């Protein structure tokens, strides 16, 4: 049973790592949305 | 007359290269604000 | 009734503990990869972040040079 500890360990820390490896990439890529919108919205005031 | 010439501050200011030096100044804000903004939409696009 | 349905729903419970282990160690490669792939990730982002901070400051010292220029 001590595998099985291992195991279930192992997929908690794996999860945890993957949801806040995605909320990473999901925070930086709507803050890169922002700016092109940004730089969108300050070229059409040009 | 000269009782409404007096209330009014505005009218009296009223009653020339001034104006040429404020349209430079709008005019070389305006290309520096253009110029900065071509550099931020270049440098973002990657 | 719970005693059978429990005891039947032990991952593993009809799955020989050899494959776990082959797939455990794989899961720990795999995740050396992710972490490595995270290094790459957070590297270029900071990359990207700190070409922003350039940009900024470029910007602010064209709008301080700007208005100062009056």
């Amino acid at each position: 049973q001590s595998r099985e500890s291992l195991i279930m360990l192992l997929e908690e820390q794996l999860e945890y790592k993957r949801g806040e490896i995605r909320e990473i990439e999901q925070v930086c890529k709507q803050v890169h949305d922002k700016l092109t919108s940004i730089q969108d919205t300050l070229r059409t005031g040009s | 007359c000269k009782s409404l010439i007096s209330e009014n501050e505005d009218t009296k200011d009223l009653l020339p290269s001034e104006w040429q030096d404020i349209i430079h100044q709008r005019e070389q804000e305006l290309q520096i604000k253009r110029d900065v903004l071509d550099d931020l939409y270049r440098k973002l696009q990657r | 009734r719970q005693i059978n349905k429990l005891i039947d729903s032990l991952p593993g419970v009809d799955v020989s503990a050899e494959e776990q282990l082959r797939k455990i160690d794989m899961l720990q490669k795999k995740l050396v990869e992710v972490e490595d792939e995270k290094i790459e990730a957070i590297k270029k982002k900071e990359k990207l972040l700190r070409h922003v901070d350039s940009l900024i400051e470029d910007f602010v010292d064209g709008i301080a040079n700007s208005k100062k220029s009056t």
